[PDB]
């Protein structure tokens, strides 16, 4: 058997209330920088799927 | 947000309005003057960008609301712009109105009477009235004054009497009806308007000529002098003036022409700036399109980005300074103006000096707003327009997509010990996450040790909000602190103006909340579900269920999850009741099952429902508790309970399939009776011995009696016992089956094991003897079918010199090489069959059940029998790209094998195993095939990413609503009814299993309660309407669909399915009646069609339900799977793209399909194919003999030696009469014209030119990047949206809107007709040639005849219908004789009656169809051909949403494709703002003065409304009891 | 009715709608040669009553434009000869439901 050399977890992150950019007051981009989880398009197009209306709120 | 700060006003709708200079001067904070940002020192400089009236900067206060940097919201300031500017956005239309208007009169070019005309159809289109727009045209009485102004008055008393008939009625208000269509009638008028004012020359109303403007790709302007012509007009058209009383031109200028021009059209400007009626009364001045200051953004938006050390200039203040500057000196440049002049006469100076300040100005602001209309500087600074549109868009980036807080991220791992329904969430998350919980006295224990164990010790809390809106975190406290704010937390408030509220506590995420778990990409809405929370301790990786393994389609091989923490009750109530696991069971898709265990649980379940399978009570037991715990509220008796064992004496024993029944009856309700289902298994009875019945699943009253479990069962397999369990008792049940069953499983699988080993790959001596024979067979098949192919009878020998010769032939042409694989293939393929059926299984040495590797394929567990026989018989033929071994020039197919070896595995035949081993020349081949494979997933541009998103855009609005129909987000009708039934796809499943609802009656009647409806509904005015309706259908059953009763319409159409019991689809009412006549069967024939009647009642779709967003994704999601190539019409991908896409009217392949009558036979069939089929000279000639002899003249013998006359006649059904026409008359003026032009060819250019250069012939590291290294960067990356339409789609989107007496006299008559031909013979009696003499001059010189004639031949058409290329005559269609055209032409297949069924002519060109049979049949035709798209790869989609796809594509009256194009015809333009071109459909909405009536889901979410769709379709109100 | 042969001259066509409340309708005899509303795919369309069209309008709340669409120059809507305003009930054979009555405003 041989072990590969990747550390799969390198991406693992949590963030409650971190850091935001001036201009559109949203969670700034980076793991490291207590950075947010990006909600993009199709995921808006899931949430209007299910018709959960306070889940896209 | 906080539930403690409610909001008392709200944002209902936006207006779209231009900033006049007088507002801007009166909202400004400060002047901004100065080019420089800061003094030195580094406070701000007064009148510069950072100034602090524009807000709080540098630690210093507002001079404007005294506020610091984090409360004060920033203010407004503004440049005063020396001279008026043209605005960059509006540029184009300025100048449409600027070349559309007379210099004299200042009126429009265009007759008045002809501008009043469009006035009064603009105005009854700002109400919902267009037939009076259209009926306007007809009011009529060079014309008179006194008789132009009669029509005028008497169109503006139509006008006024249509809005006030109009305005009495429901059919227009006050602020004016505004419809989609009634947008298509405004905006078709309008550009209608401009195209009449830009094509006058002559002014209609002075008849004085105006000097053209040219413009450039800057914002400039120019004015082109006026020819001598039009000079003189103006001064013949000079007295009648008085009776009354290139060069650039100024923005000055322009301003006051357009000035005076909107002033004197007001009347006319007013209905085209207004797409509602102005009711504000404002005047339509054009100031609007120029600028004379400019807004200067506050402080807050224009902040020096700080990165790390370096503080680094913001961009806007750097294009600001840019303006600043240029100001200051155009200010100096008109002081000096004013200086002086009495000494002038030079006044070329003057302007040039003037033209340069007001190019260098606009240059400046052209610079501020759009980038890309500002001169070249020695990459530019972006505009305001790039920073809106800087990658996907603003809108696109921060609107519509979001980073958001309370989430996180972590790499999946599988966990069989967890619900179905749950996540393992690692105690680092836990302990992070928190939600505001507010305290109570019904929660104050619970919170208060939460507060005691703080941030750190799970279950805590991080932070604790008090009554008076401030926040005290227990982060950095100790346990002393903790202990005294918990004892303070239900403590009554003293303030009077926060007694309503209570403290809140941010506590740690417990076992009892929700969680959206999300893999990317989201395809459908089941990859983004509603998991319960599970902490689990010592945990690094987010822990999920095996049965969520398809939903997502998450694959635990490093793949990586979101998950999101909603932070309030009613997003709590969403994730647990509407996006929750448990109600994805099945997807919308087919309606089909979703969940299910995935290998072990299958394996480990033929194992232990086995017959073999025995245990005594201590083990029975164990495996019950060991699955169901009452405890964790498994249990549904509160004691479990269990059955007898199933053998008494010697020893008590329970069966395997006993554990089964007890786990059931533990986890269904004990009010209801069990289960009665007859499935069937995917293991054959044969495996399981003699007379066995193991195959047939028998359930009855809820007991397993036959039949073991396979991935048929509790696998994500549609009407096996989970999916039954499913319909009888809820989604909540089948969801405790689920995991009851994947833990028992698990638990068996602990206790027994499973293994894989060689005994289970190896043959008997026995079956590998039959091996052996079988393959011996093969030797000979590869020489067989070389000679069969090459057509050589009493089969040649291998080294034969003719099959050698022969075999060259077929090597050096792709089709008859083709012709031979596809023989061979066939043939070795069959000997490979062969060795399969006889060796498996009747030869395996170890056999099922305990052959593992033969188990595995049978029980769906992993791997099928065809991998099965690759390990243990043979590979067989390697394909390679729908053919066999690809051969060299040598026509070797290894260096190893014979030149043109006739051998199978020359071919690439492997009669070697996986198991014994493969030979080099197998293992190279088995290579090849192999990569091939690799090489597809490299090279496959086609993407369903672009394709989903432009239908989600149009289809997000598309919802269900409370009156049953199918509405968009304007209210604007789509469907009438959902699919014309309004039932629910994850509902519509059992509703046709007429059997399994009657074994279950009594289940399914306690299920649907009725005792609880029957005072709310009918139960006889639908039934006796649908008795009505079948009465006249029956009447009319044998006549044609034209001739049908139109008296009764469907009793769905007349009845509400849901109100009235018996209001059910046509279709369901036929099988269901038809079900009660071929079945008679305590339940009464007339108590289950009530029963039935009842459940299709249930099986409604909500109103609320986003039926767009479900069709794009049950379109978008399983187009995924047909991204590989073909194994001749358009399939997957590129042919959906051709209508959902860009509904194309110049389809890649049009075909026509024509039904056959069944008095015209195959062989007359096949004549006729030949006759519409089109003729080629090229396919009649067979040779061309040009005999060049230069005499006296170039002379040129043609000789055409055709086919012979009865060959060509039998296989084109061409005749020597027609080959004759086409001679004499088009091939010889195509031949003459070819010479003629290859002449002028070779003496216009006598050759290249020598030193003159000629054209050339002809991301790096990413393309150099292996799967492994490109699916990590995918793996990491957190996607924008739906992939990107950057490879054939973006080039798609490249598209802007001795002879004897009678020869002689023929000879004579076609000289006379060619101006080179001397003599022409043609074979009249055999017809086999036609032979023709062409005289050139001496200085005509050598020429190439022969390649001049076979180009001109292959171009020559000797028959030809009109937009067909050939019909060809294939195998009847599911039984319908038809025939295939390859081209389109309706009218002309309309002369063949006596041939083909006029009634029944199919075609695939949507557009064709729409053009000759009308809108409904082109709907019909875009249902039918995205279905064949989708059936072809075998993938069922239900029609519910390709009606509502269709019915959206010609909800126009026309074909609109999902594009910009179709979009135009929208009333959202946030919609439209945040699909693509944001600045542009912005400036449309500004034009028109739209409002918003923000009731799209895109607008919506750009103010930060809740969503209309679902639980946003309607309000919730409180009743309170005091008066 | 006019049913023409081969074509009519531009100056001719104007003539076509100047006698209101008459109406004038021009016809191919080739584009006649077969009927289009006994094709398979086209489906019975019937023209509504202005009462009829006013109750349709009643009972889902509708708007006329708010309606789907059919084109005033569509080869059914030239067949039965329908004016801008116009209802027009759609009944079409589902492979879902069976008979489905649809409706489509003709402007
Ligand atoms: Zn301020
Ligand atoms: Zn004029």
């Amino acid at each position: 058997y041989q072990r590969l050399r990747h550390m799969v977890n390198d991406k693992f992150q949590v963030r409650s209330t971190g850091p935001v950019n001036s201009l559109t007051m949203q969670p700034v981009k980076g793991r490291k920088r207590h950075g947010g989880i990006r909600v993009g398009e199709m995921e808006r197009d899931a949430l209007i799927g299910h018709g959960t209306s306070f889940l896209l709120q | 947000m906080d539930i403690s700060k409610p909001v008392g006003s709200e944002i209902t709708s936006v207006d779209f309005g231009i900033l006049t200079a007088k507002e801007i001067r009166n909202l400004s904070a400060k002047q901004i003057t100065n080019p420089t940002v800061l003094d030195n020192l580094g406070h701000p400089v007064s009148g510069g960008l950072y100034d602090l009236a524009l807000g709080a900067f540098l630690r210093n206060l507002c001079s404007t609301c005294g506020l610091d940097e984090k409360f004060c919201p920033g203010h407004q300031g503004h440049i005063e712009l020396p001279v008026p500017c043209y605005n960059p956005l509006f540029f184009n239309q300025l100048y449409i109105y600027l070349r559309a208007s007379c210099l004299f009169c200042h009126h429009f070019r265009l007759k008045s009477v002809e501008v009043h005309r469009y006035a009064c159809k603009l105005r009854l289109l700002q109400y919902g009235l267009i037939d009076e727009s259209y009926k306007l045209d007809e009011i009529t009485l060079d014309i008179s004054s006194t008789l132009l102004n009669e029509l005028k008055s008497k169109r503006s008393e139509y006008v006024d009497m249509a809005i006030a008939k109009a305005l009495s009625d429901g059919r227009t208000t006050e602020r004016g009806s505004f419809t989609a269509t009634v947008n298509d009638e405004r905006k078709k008028l309008v550009h209608e308007f401009h195209k009449k004012l830009l094509s006058r020359g002559k002014c209609d109303n002075c008849g004085m000529f105006s000097p053209k403007f040219r413009k450039d790709g800057f914002t400039k302007i120019f004015e082109t002098a006026l020819n001598e012509k039009q000079i003189t007009n103006n001064r013949v058209k000079g007295f009648i003036r008085q009776d009354m009383i290139s060069t650039y031109i100024l923005s000055t200028e322009v301003k006051n022409i357009l000035d005076t021009v909107f002033r004197k059209e007001q009347c006319v400007l007013q209905y085209v700036f207004h797409s509602r009626p102005n009711l504000s009364r404002k005047l339509v001045k054009a100031d609007s399109f120029f600028m004379d200051v400019l807004v200067v953004p506050p402080t807050r938006f224009r902040l020096p980005s700080k990165l790390g050390e370096e503080v680094h200039e913001n961009s806007q203040n750097q294009l600001l300074s840019k303006v600043l500057t240029t100001s200051l000196l155009i200010r100096d440049l008109n002081d000096d103006l004013s200086k002086l002049k009495v000494s002038l006469e030079d006044r070329r100076v003057i302007f040039s000096r003037l033209m340069n300040a007001f190019v260098t100005i606009q240059n400046d602001v052209n610079a501020f707003i759009d980038s890309t209309k500002a001169q070249g500087r020695t990459v530019p600074i972006p505009g305001v327009k790039q920073a809106l549109e800087k990658k996907e868009g603003l809108f696109r980036k921060h609107m519509m997509g979001k980073r958001v807080n309370y989430a996180a991220r972590s790499v999946i791992s599988p966990d069989p010990n967890i619900e179905t329904n749950e996540i393992g969430v690692p105690p680092v998350f836990a302990v992070k996450l928190t939600y505001p919980e507010p305290v109570t006295a019904y929660n104050i224990a619970e919170l208060r040790q939460a507060v005691i164990n703080g941030p750190d010790k799970w279950p805590g809390a991080t932070q604790i909000q008090n009554e008076d809106g401030s926040l005290v975190s227990l982060i950095g406290m100790s346990v002393e602190q903790r202990k005294a704010l918990a004892n303070q937390l239900l403590t009554p408030s003293s303030n009077v103006s926060t007694h309503t509220l209570n403290k809140k506590v941010y506590r740690h995420i417990k076992n009892r909340d929700v969680v959206l778990m999300n893999r990317q990409p989201t395809l459908h809405k089941a990859s983004m579900m509603g998991h319960k929370v599970r902490v689990l301790p010592n945990e690094k990786t987010l822990r999920l269920h095996y049965a969520n393994t398809g939903a997502y389609n998450a694959d635990f091989d490093g793949d990586e999850m979101n998950m999101h923490f909603p932070q309030n009750e009613n997003a709590r109530a969403e994730a647990l009741n509407l996006a929750n696991t448990d109600s994805q069971y099945l997807t919308p898709t087919s309606g089909s099952p979703v969940r299910g265990l995935i290998q072990d649980h299958i394996s480990a379940g033929v194992w232990l429902t086995s017959k073999d399978s025995f245990f005594t009570r201590e083990q029975y037991q164990q495996y019950i508790y060991g699955c169901i715990r009452p405890e964790d509220g498994h249990t549904t008796r509160s004691k479990i309970v269990t059955l007898p064992p199933t053998i008494f004496k010697p020893y008590p024993l329970w069966t395997g399939k006993q554990i089964i029944t007890t786990v059931l009856l533990n986890v269904t309700p004990p009010d209801m009776p069990g289960i009665n289902l007859i499935s069937k298994n995917k293991i054959k009875n044969e495996y399981w011995g003699k007379g066995s019945l193991e195959n047939e699943v028998l359930f009855k009253d809820g007991a397993l009696l036959c039949g073991i479990l396979d991935k048929s069962q509790y696998g994500a397999s549609k009407y096996g016992i989970v999916h039954s369990l499913h319909e009888v008792y809820g989604p909540e049940v089948a969801a405790k089956v689920l995991s009851v069953l994947g833990r028992l499983f698990t638990n068996y699988i602990t206790a027994t094991a499973f293994t894989c080993g060689m005994d289970d790959l190896r043959l008997t001596a026995e079956g590998n003897k039959w091996r052996t024979d079988i393959l011996k067979t093969s030797v000979d098949t590869g020489r067989e079918a070389a000679a069969e192919v090459t057509n050589l009878d009493k089969d040649t020998p291998a080294d034969d010199p003719e099959l050698l010769k022969r075999l060259q032939e077929i090597l050096r042409d792709n089709n008859k090489s083709g012709i031979l694989d596809a023989v061979t293939s066939s043939k070795v393929n069959a000997i490979t069959s062969q060795v399969v059926s006889k060796c498996v299984p009747d030869g395996t040495m170890k056999k099922f059940p305990c052959n593992s590797m033969q188990a595995m394929a049978l029980s769906g567990a992993k791997g099928s029998n065809v991998n099965v026989s690759q390990i243990m018989c043979l590979l067989g033929q390697q394909a390679l790209e729908g053919r066999r071994v690809p051969v060299m020039v040598s026509g070797k197919t290894l260096p190893s094998f014979k030149p043109y070896e006739t051998d199978a595995m020359a071919g690439g035949y492997v009669k070697g195993r996986f198991y014994s081993g493969i030979k080099p020349q197998e293992y190279y081949f088995h290579c090849m095939a192999g990569r091939e494979g690799l090489i597809d997933t490299a090279v496959k541009t086609s993407r369903s990413g672009y394709l989903q998103r432009c239908l989600t855009k149009q289809l997000e609005g598309v919802h269900v609503s409370y009156d049953n129909s199918i509405r968009d987000a304007d209210g604007t009708l789509v469907q009438f009814m959902y699919g014309g039934d309004a039932i629910d796809i994850t509902k519509e499943s059992h509703m046709t299993q007429f059997e399994f609802c009657l074994d279950n009656y009594y289940a399914l009647l306690k299920k649907y309660n009725p005792s609880a409806l029957i005072e709310h509904l009918d139960v006889e005015s639908a039934l006796k309407y649908s008795k009505k309706t079948l009465k006249y259908r029956k009447k009319h059953s044998k006549e044609p669909h034209y001739k049908q009763s139109v008296k009764y319409d469907p009793v769905l159409a007349k009845y509400n399915p849901a109100k009235y019991l018996g209001s059910v689809s046509e279709n369901f009412q036929d099988k269901l009646e038809s079900f009660l006549d071929k079945n008679s069967k305590g339940v009464n024939e007339k108590k289950f069609r009530a029963l039935m009647q009842l459940k299709y009642m249930r099986s409604l779709i909500n109103p609320g339900e986003a039926v767009g967003i479900i069709a794009s994704q049950s379109v978008g999601e399983p187009s995924t799977q047909m991204t590989l190539n073909t194994f001749n019409v358009t399939l997957g991908i590129p042919r959906l793209r051709e209508i959902v896409m860009t509904a194309s009217a110049a389809i890649k392949t049009p075909q026509m399909t024509l039904p056959i009558w069944n008095d015209v036979s195959d062989e007359q069939a096949d004549t006729f194919c030949k006759s519409i089929s089109k003729v080629l000279l090229s396919e009649v000639i067979d040779k061309v003999i040009v005999t060049e002899t230069t005499g006296t003249a170039r002379s040129y013998v043609i000789h055409m030696r055709f086919f012979d006359n009865n060959e060509y006649s039998e296989e084109y059904d061409v005749s020597k009469e027609e080959l004759q026409n086409v001679i004499s008359n088009q091939f010889i003026h195509l031949l003459e014209a070819a010479i003629v032009k290859e002449i002028k060819k070779q003496k216009r250019t006598t050759g290249p030119d020598i030193g003159v250069a000629v054209p050339r012939l002809q991301n790096s590291k990413r393309l150099e990047e292996d799967n492994d290294e490109e699916q990590s960067h995918k793996k990491t990356k957190q996607a924008v949206s739906y992939d990107e339409p950057d490879e054939d789609e973006i080039e798609t989107m490249r598209e802007a809107e001795n002879m004897n007496k009678v020869q002689r006299d023929r000879q004579s008559a076609i000289i006379s007709h060619h101006r080179f031909i001397t003599k022409y013979n043609f074979d009249d009696e055999s017809g086999k040639w036609c032979e023709f003499k062409l005289e050139l001059a001496a200085d005509t010189e050598k020429l190439l005849m022969v390649n001049i004639v076979e180009e001109i031949c292959r171009k020559s058409i000797i028959r030809q219908i009109p937009h067909i290329d050939r019909c060809v005559h294939p195998e009847p269609e599911n039984g319908k004789r038809v025939l295939v055209t390859e081209g389109v032409n309706f009218q002309a297949m309309w002369d063949q009656e006596a041939f083909i069924d006029v009634d029944g002519i199919t075609s695939n060109d949507v557009a064709a169809v729409l053009k000759t049979y009308g809108v409904e049949a082109a709907r019909n035709t875009i249902v039918n051909e995205i279905n064949n798209v989708f059936s072809r790869y075998a993938i069922s989609v239900s029609f519910r949403h390709l009606d509502l796809i269709a019915d959206m594509m010609t909800r126009q009256g026309t074909y609109l494709a999902f594009n910009r194009q179709g979009m135009e015809t929208s009333t959202s333009s946030f919609m439209k703002m945040s699909y693509e071109t944001t600045c542009q459909f912005l400036t449309k909405a500004v034009l028109d003065n739209e409002r918003e009536q923000l009731d799209s889901p895109s607008a919506r979410i750009v103010v930060g409304k809740l969503n209309n769709v679902g639980t946003g379709s309607f309000d919730v109100l409180a009743k309170v009891p005091n008066a | 009715i006019f049913v023409y042969q081969n074509n009519i001259t531009p100056s001719a066509m104007k003539l076509v709608p100047s006698i209101p409340p008459a109406t004038i309708e021009t016809f191919n005899e080739a584009a006649l040669v077969v009927n289009i509303t006994h094709h398979e795919l086209v489906p019975k369309h019937i023209r509504l009553s202005s009462d009829e069209k006013r109750e349709l309008l009643k009972r889902y709340r509708l708007k006329e434009s708010q309606l789907p669409r059919i084109q005033r120059a569509d080869p059914v809507a030239l067949y039965l000869g329908l004016k801008r305003g116009e209802v027009v009930k759609i009944i079409r054979k589902s492979e879902t439901s069976g008979r489905y009555a649809s409706y489509r405003i003709c402007m």
